[PDB]
DNA sequence: CCAAGACGGATC
DNA sequence: TACAAAATTCCATGACAGTACGATCCGTCTTGA
DNA sequence: ATTGTCATGGAATTTTGTA
DNA sequence: CCAAGACGGATC
DNA sequence: TACAAAATTCCATGACAGTACGATCCGTCTTGA
DNA sequence: ATTGTCATGGAATTTTGTA
């Protein structure tokens, strides 16, 4: 700190320091003549608590606040000690926004056969149509077939009563939801158990995980709202029309509907395909299996060129769910324990457990 | 000649005056032509309200092209005909005093009959919650003659629930002086 | 309608249907023999009706309405007849979602002097501090300067106050912001009339229109955040803080701060910059002018591969600011007036008079 | 030697006990030593409290290197002095019953003293209101010996509202009558 | 029949 | 074996993500004297 | 311990009818 | 000292 | 006139857009008998 | 009658010190 500086001004070398510039004592203080002016030159001491004195300012990145000491002072490998304190500040972590976008979306597989993958959901607290406000919408994995069930409220009693009478079709393999207090509840878990269904669970505040649920909503939600133009808004008489309207709906990518793939004929459905006709039964499931199998996949988009991909034993910071007025957004740093796939992660929160949690709400620790 | 499919014909039919369950009394028994698939739902009454509202549930997932039922009140309504003909569906009745359905479809309608009253014995006051585990019994019973279930005729696959083994359906020497005690 | 199928049956030819295919009468209904199966031609008076029942189902769009008519019926030209009853539904032109993004966003030219141009904003209802709850933020155009005033409400009161002791220092020529109850008030058209300035307003629900303030904002809440991380939000004492902090904050890619750019030279705030000591003022003055001019200008960016411009004539819909549940977020279907830029319009819009709006609220009205 | 520059040299005063206007009495007067740019600040008393408040909204926009006062009691008080220590601005008081201050920001003080009593005349009780009309008139009164107004030598630019005609800013005939009349 | 008010609308 | 146009496929685009409520001013419709 | 999806409607490409 | 409850937390 | 590394520029990325409140269940901490 | 903007922090490129 100043024994470096000593040798310095008596014209002997050190690293670091260009011995082409000419190094004077002013004031008590060592400085350079340099082109962009008269700077002064800090003892290695006295650097830590300068880059700390100007970042304090306003808390600023790499360049911002080098900009204020360069006003000033100069040294050897300046940016080094400002990123490493950068590194420090607890308040610039969790509050300033990423520069790394999240890796490529995946596009899972498509459910093998019907009643493999069962997605459900509530579309919110809907205007009071006979008493009822909230609306069941369980959808298949493979073939699309949705059920709407309305119910008074988004508790366990209510989902339970509607899925009874649903399952007296047919029982399914996995049933897919959000982290819903209905569906996370413990009489919800001992429901599906006692039936033989796995339970899979969304990770928290990403809805796109559940994504075959969450986009059906949009078509009831579209229809309803042309069904209700200049109407009174009562959606409970109409929630049996949409239901059968939309599984009987070709899906122009798919070139079948959702009856048509779960069944392999149409019923007595206005407008209803007769081109199995004059096939048997037997010939018609026999075709129903090559055409489930034959469906196409959606194929993974490119990856973007700032992206990020999360390893084992990287720091990474968890979104906050919903931060109020003037609190921070991101939250304590924290590392990954395992790796699912490219967009899921289990990490050792700021509560201090396991947390399964999507990258969409994580961003990589900053200066590392 | 086209051979026959699903949805083609609906047989429904109710089932006696069972004990008091949860307000209900009535099952009105929905069996598909081809399929053999078996639909059931509670009902508090015999009537053309209860069929009615029962039949919206189901024929919002599929709706029939012929509807096949007996000289019932609640069936043979101009209300019920009404019904029907909005949503474009042809009502066939059978004969007075003797129905006619076909072989697979009585024999259906048999184990129908003797599975509820089997489960029935020892706890009239429960079969309300037993409906939905009844449907999932009949709708993958390993069929007498063909090799394919309910299940399998109107998906395509096999159920992820299948019932590999079979008691006789027959009461018990102890199960029938039980059920001889409840009416008498 | 009879007269074409009657000559079709006999074997005479009619401009649409082809010569090759067998044309049968069945069940008292004109049928043809396709690859795809029996199909059933309807009369042109009844084409109407049957394309009408089919979109009614489920109201779908040009190719999921057809695969419905398919399963049963055949004519020439079955889309023209899709898409034409597709531009006839009220209820799906008011629904629907638009598959056109808008044109490519415009930079305008940073104002040439101070005092230019004036951005104002509040930044909502902030948690109780000292009896304050709002913020008034003057923003420059060309410097960047903030200036930061604590008020009670959003009113045009509050904001008069507020701006008569910063008038103090310079009368701006124009001042920019958005159409709150405050600023589109009388009472505040006329302040700004008796002092010689004029009202420029945002392009109502379109917030970026207004950026330099908005921006800005968004870096008084982030340093605020971080001020208050483990304390009680007390923001009131900290806003004379950010203003002097965030005016000699650096801009990495202007080189320059907006205390910088106003005056010339920075005040006695810590870290100051001394590199035109040796100058005069009148030198400094100089070279001030040199700065402001030669400042950078971010070119506009590339335009979209499916982008809309809005011409005079056009039909175009106007976006519902806050839709109820269940109900429409388009408006009906209106006219283009004149075109002031490649972002906004003026249009007669549903009341039935002129209005300024941006095209990002607003879609091109579909099958024309 | 460096060039005389902004925010070098702050001159502080207080302008007499003006009549009551919205509760104010006292009139702050800050005046740069280079551009001799104006700020006017309202108070209600000639104390530290309300000279750190008014300074405070000042100092949030810019600070001065040096603040130049009188020896009045405001600004001699131990509580101005860790003030102005917190912020590092160096005090530098005028000697007693004699002040200095330069040729530039006496005539300006000067202009201060008589334009307020101008206005004041026929409304001495609506001073309050004037004081952002007056601020802008001294800082864009074209400078007597210098070719730059106060707003120019600061921002480098003409102001939006340039005060091209000047009053004589002395009293009228019946305007001095009316002056001797408030009092007795 | 008119002055202070009541109320939905527009926008943030 | 080549046209022109109909028919079909391609694919960027946006919306689904628990929502309703307050605060300001303005233009319009009340309710007692 | 888990993961985006798909209707829409102009444009881009392929098929079709008749040489 | 314990049974019904009160309450903030988590997530939609 | 060539290195290696520091110094500087480049630039994709996200957040600013009036926000707080309710409804469900669960784990935890009460309050009278 | 009007219009996106800019801090951020890794990567991409240029400058620098000393041959
Ligand atoms: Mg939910
Ligand atoms: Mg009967
Ligand atoms: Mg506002
Ligand atoms: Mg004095
Ligand atoms: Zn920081
Ligand atoms: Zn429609």
């Amino acid at each position: 700190l100043d024994a470096e500086l000593d040798q310095l001004l008596q014209g002997h070398y050190i690293k670091g320091y260009p011995k082409q510039y000419t190094y004077f004592l002013e004031d008590g203080k060592v400085k350079v003549s340099r082109p962009e002016g008269v700077k002064i030159i800090p003892p290695q001491s006295d650097r830590q608590k300068i880059v700390l004195q100007a970042h304090n300012l306003a808390h600023t990145g790499r360049e911002a606040t080098l900009l204020k000491i360069a006003n000033l002072y100069w040294w050897p490998n300046m940016r080094k000690d400002v990123v490493k304190q950068l590194g420090r500040c607890q308040q610039c972590l969790i509050t300033n926004a990423s520069n790394k976008a999240s890796g490529p979306i995946l596009r899972p597989d498509r459910p093998q056969k019907p009643f493999d993958k069962f997605f459900i959901d509530y579309i919110g607290p809907l205007p009071p149509s006979q008493g009822y406000l909230y609306v069941l919408v369980v959808v298949d994995g493979m073939t699309g077939f949705t059920w709407l069930y309305p119910t008074k409220a988004p508790s366990t009693s209510a989902t339970v009563k509607s899925l009874n009478v649903l399952t007296s079709i047919a029982i399914p393999k996995v049933i897919h939801s959000d982290q819903g207090a209905a569906f996370t509840s413990s009489t919800f878990a001992e429901w599906a158990k006692e039936r033989g269904i796995h339970l899979e669970f969304s990770t928290p505040y990403h809805p796109q995980s559940g994504s075959k649920v969450e986009r059906k909503n949009s078509d009831i939600k579209r229809l309803l709202t042309k069904l209700l133009v200049g109407r009174p808004t009562k959606w409970y008489d109409l929630l049996p029309v949409v239901q059968l309207a939309l599984n009987n709906t070709y899906s122009p990518v798919l070139k079948y509907t959702p009856h048509q793939l779960l069944f392999g004929i149409d019923s007595n459905t206005p407008f209803a395909n007769q081109d199995t006709l004059d096939l048997t039964r037997e010939e018609e499931l026999s075709l129903l299996q090559e055409i489930r199998t034959s469906l196409y996949h959606p194929s993974t988009p490119p990856a973007s060129s700032r992206s990020w991909s999360p390893v084992v034993g990287q720091l990474v910071q968890e979104r906050v769910a919903r931060p109020a007025s003037l609190r921070p957004r991101w939250h304590k740093p924290s590392t990954v324990l395992k790796v699912l796939n490219p967009r899921t992660v289990v990490i050792l929160d700021h509560l201090g457990n396991n947390r399964t949690v999507s990258i969409d709400n994580l961003k990589p620790t900053s200066h590392q | 000649d086209r051979p026959q499919k699903p949805f083609d014909k609906f047989f429904i039919d109710y089932i006696g005056p069972l004990p008091p369950s949860q307000g209900y009394l009535y099952v009105l028994v929905v069996v598909d032509g081809m399929t053999g698939f078996t639909w059931l739902y509670p009902t508090k009454a015999p009537s053309t309200s209860a069929t009615v509202k029962s039949l919206n549930v189901l024929t919002s997932i599929a709706i029939p092209k012929v509807i096949h039922s007996d000289q019932g009140a609640a069936f043979t309504s101009s209300t019920f005909a009404e019904w029907a003909k909005e949503r474009g569906i042809h009502l066939e009745f059978s004969t007075p005093y003797h129905p006619q359905s076909g072989s697979k479809v009585e024999r259906k309608n048999s184990d129908i009959k003797r599975l509820l009253t089997k489960l029935l014995v020892g706890r009239p006051t429960k079969w309300y919650d037993l409906l939905p585990v009844v449907q999932l019994a009949l709708n993958n019973t390993y069929s007498p003659v063909l090799k394919y279930t309910p299940h399998q005729l109107l998906f395509g696959i096999d159920s992820n629930t299948p019932f590999a083994n079979q008691d006789t359906l027959d009461l018990t020497r102890e199960e029938e002086l039980s059920l001889l005690q409840e009416i008498r």
